[PDB]
DNA sequence: CTTGACAAAAGTGTTAAATTGTGCTATACTGGGAGCCGTCACGGATGC
DNA sequence: GCATCCGTGAGTCGAGGAAGCACAATTTAACACTTTTGTCAAG
């Protein structure tokens, strides 16, 4: 309704009210010291998703090398920006560099180069350039039949990646039991493991490479931003009337009247919200109420045929989305399915 | 596209990488894994291995999911607490929950190209996909990567299943069951191969004929009656739109002011007719009757409230029964009534 | 007013059908589909 | 100032009314029996 209330209140656009509601942007309300492109991230700030992603879970690229070709990086060596990872394919972002799935592996028994073919249905138990003992697996395989072990002593290397990831993260070796495990967030000075031996020096997700027996931190802030209107409330609610119309009133002597204009508006819809003692978040709704049913008839008529209201149909609708928002988040459905479904209850509501 | 959901929604799927053969694997691998690894943790710990998956789960999923969250810092803290062998299970649940997520995320494109398919009967192409998402999630659940099977062959049949339980279970505004919905289905069915047949529609005895045994006219009308979905009450009629089937539809079950004052005309004449009894033969015909507490009262509960035997109670509203009857014929002021 | 037969008149308790709810299919399948189009007034709000 | 956009408004009565199956779980139906209730004649 022109001009909305709810964007009247909290000072946002016809245009940003509706991104953040229909679940097209974020909205920031804690920037947990987040920076992005250098400059800190401050609240009520709008987040596009590819913002949200980059600053919540970090830079990641993934290259798929060719077939039969060998990168020219090893497997956790550190990037730059331009660099050629393999002979025809160039890195984008600087990061620890990482196989995906290498193809071959090639160890060097003492005494003599031995290889290995790695097939997709098998996965390499071991890290690049580790002695093993003769005895000890090396490529793992559905079959035992086709499993690779190692006959002799020697040093596992790892060729052929069928793809190269660049991760901007920072990768603490240790030795010990890790305190941490993967998902978990940490800030600089936080132990990881070995009783403090191993400490983050930055923020990130932790990820632990039980293979590589590393712990990676990917760069990334803890940041709360929401969409939809569960941020929209949380804004409404924390809003002081009473601070608000004193700004407002001070902002009623600016010498322009473009914004002793604006400012009028704003505290007309403040001093509603004053003098009724209705309170600014009770614009979002929480409870739905349901008509009764006799003004909303599922009728038998002369002929035996049922009529019915087109609002059983709304609410029909209504609870089916519900019930079925509910029933994903019980299963801890991705964010992406989520998400369509809260756009979905909203518009059902509308 | 901000105005079009669908556009909305195809742009964020388009946005995760579809998975390769290896990638394919590895994640239903390191799904597997982690189940394997959660079983192994409830053992150790002695933990429901339900409670031991959703912690792991809420670790995953981070902060911006809202067990309250102290009961699950506890529990992953007891977790931590485990010796290496045994937080090794511990991250491999961590390992393997993330991979369920990225499997699930990667696979949204098969959805919405088997729910295209589905559109028309009776959910939007929105409802049909979420309810094929959650068949899709219902796969990631049983899939078997030890098959070599790829995992579209097999999680085909859970996003067709979801999609058409889901049109079976919300397509109707007066819900039948799904046993029931599948009647209708292949009656229609029948019908139509019958129609095209005879070149012409089939009569009920030719349709439950096709059916099968345990099938005659009268249950495939019986059928057909029962599947006939309500009209809207704000269907318009007329080429202006200012009629609407709701206002010829009359109510019926309030009282019309010609029904209510009929009732309580009667009501002021029986009261007037039980003034030439007795007072006693009065009240008891109206506690017998239930004019007095809206409900018909017994003999021995009569008697209860009078302490008489229940057979006198019978013949003394025997006689003032009686009696009516007599004044009603020398008065003939009731009988219209009836 | 009782006082004992009586008989349905009704209710309680199992049991077996009949109905209804639910889980499951293993070649591989990976981003939709329908408008299309002859009116004219006003505010009021924003793009600036 | 300014276009361009969206949103709201535009007479009254009347007459026309597309899986299929398996199996478990729940509900409905049909007995069975006992337990009121209603009459009876008395007494």
């Amino acid at each position: 309704d022109v001009p909305s209330k709810i964007g009247t209140l909290l000072d946002l656009s016809a245009t940003e009210l509706e991104q953040v509601l229909y679940f097209s942007k974020y909205i920031v309300l804690d920037p947990k010291g987040a920076i992005l492109n250098g400059v800190p991230v401050e609240k009520r700030q709008l987040l596009t998703d590819e913002e949200y992603r980059e600053l919540r879970y970090g830079k990641q690229e993934t290259y798929p090398l060719p077939p039969g070709v060998d990168a020219l990086v090893k497997d956790g060596e550190e990037v730059v920006k331009g660099q050629e990872l393999a002979p025809g394919v160039v890195s984008r972002l600087d990061g620890v560099a990482l196989y995906r799935f290498p193809r071959r592996v090639r160890v060097e028994y003492v005494k003599e180069p031995k290889d290995y073919r790695v097939q997709p249905h098998m996965n390499v138990v071991v890290p690049e350039g580790a002695r093993v003992e003769a005895g000890d697996k090396i490529v793992a395989a559905i079959d035992p039949e086709e499993e690779v072990i190692a006959e002799a002593e020697g040093v596992v290397h790892l060729h052929e990646p069928a793809s190269i990831l660049v991760v901007k993260a920072r990768v603490y070796p240790f030795e010990d039991d890790v305190e941490v495990s993967t998902g978990d967030r940490v800030a600089p000075g936080d132990v990881l493991a070995d009783g403090g031996k191993v400490k983050s020096d930055v923020y990130g997700r932790v990820e632990v490479d039980l293979v590589r027996n590393v712990v990676r931190v990917v760069e990334s802030y803890d940041i709360d931003a929401r969409m939809g209107a569960e941020a929209i409330q949380q804004l409404l609610k924390e809003l002081d009337l009473e601070a608000l119309e004193k700004e407002l009133l001070e902002e009623m002597k600016h010498p322009s009247r473009a914004r002793r204009a604006k400012a009028r508006k704003r505290l007309e819809v403040v001093r509603a919200f004053l003098d009724s003692g209705n309170r600014p978040e009770w614009m979002i709704l929480e409870a739905v109420p349901v008509l009764p049913p006799d003004l909303r008839p599922m009728v038998q008529v002369d002929g035996g045929r049922f009529a019915t209201s087109d609002l059983n149909d709304l609410y029909r609708r209504l609870i089916n989305r519900n019930n079925r928002l509910k029933k994903l988040l019980a299963q801890g459905a991705p964010e992406i399915i989520i998400r369509n479904e809260k756009r979905m209850l909203q518009e059902a509501v509308d | 596209s901000t105005s079009d959901p669908v556009r909305q929604y195809l742009h964020e799927i388009g946005q995760v990488p579809l998975l390769t053969l290896e990638e394919e694997v590895e994640l239903a691998r390191k799904v597997e894994e982690g189940m394997e690894a959660i079983k192994k943790l409830s053992e150790i710990t002695g933990l429901d291995p339900d409670l031991i998956r959703e912690v792991v789960r809420a670790k995953i999923l981070g902060s911006a999911r809202v067990l309250d969250p102290k009961t699950v810092e506890e529990i992953d803290q007891k977790l931590k607490s485990l010796p290496k062998e045994h937080k090794r299970y511990l991250h491999i649940a961590r390992e393997g929950e993330a991979a369920r997520q990225h499997l699930i995320e990667a696979n949204l494109r098969l959805v919405v190209s088997i729910a295209k398919k589905y559109t028309g009967r009776g959910l939007s192409f929105l409802d049909l996909i979420q309810e094929g998402n959650q068949g899709l999630i219902r796969a990631v659940e049983k899939f078997e990567y030890k098959r070599r099977f790829k995992f579209s062959t097999y999680a085909t049949w859970w996003i067709r299943q979801a999609i058409n339980r889901a049109i079976a279970d919300q397509a109707r505004t007066i819900r039948i069951p799904v046993h029931m919905v599948e009647t209708i289905n292949k009656l229609s069915r029948t019908a139509r191969q019958l129609q095209q047949e005879l070149g012409r529609e089939p009569t009920y005895e030719e349709i439950a004929e096709a059916m099968g045994p345990g099938w005659d006219a009268k249950r495939v009308e019986e059928t057909l009656k029962i599947a006939q979905e309500p009209v809207s009450l704000e269907t318009p009629i007329g080429d202006e739109k200012d009629s609407f089937y709701g206002d010829f539809i009359p109510d019926e079950h309030l009282p019309s002011p010609v029904d209510a004052a009929t009732q309580s005309l009667l009501s002021e004449e029986l009261e007037k007719a039980l003034s030439k009894l007795s007072e006693r033969e009065a009240m008891v015909l109206k506690l017998r009757k239930g004019l007095i507490d809206g409900r018909e009262h017994t003999l021995e509960e009569v008697g209860a409230f009078f302490g008489v035997t229940r057979e006198r109670i019978r013949q003394i509203e025997n006689k003032a029964l009686r009696k009516l009857k007599y004044h009603e014929s020398r008065t003939r002021k009731l009988r219209d009534f009836l």
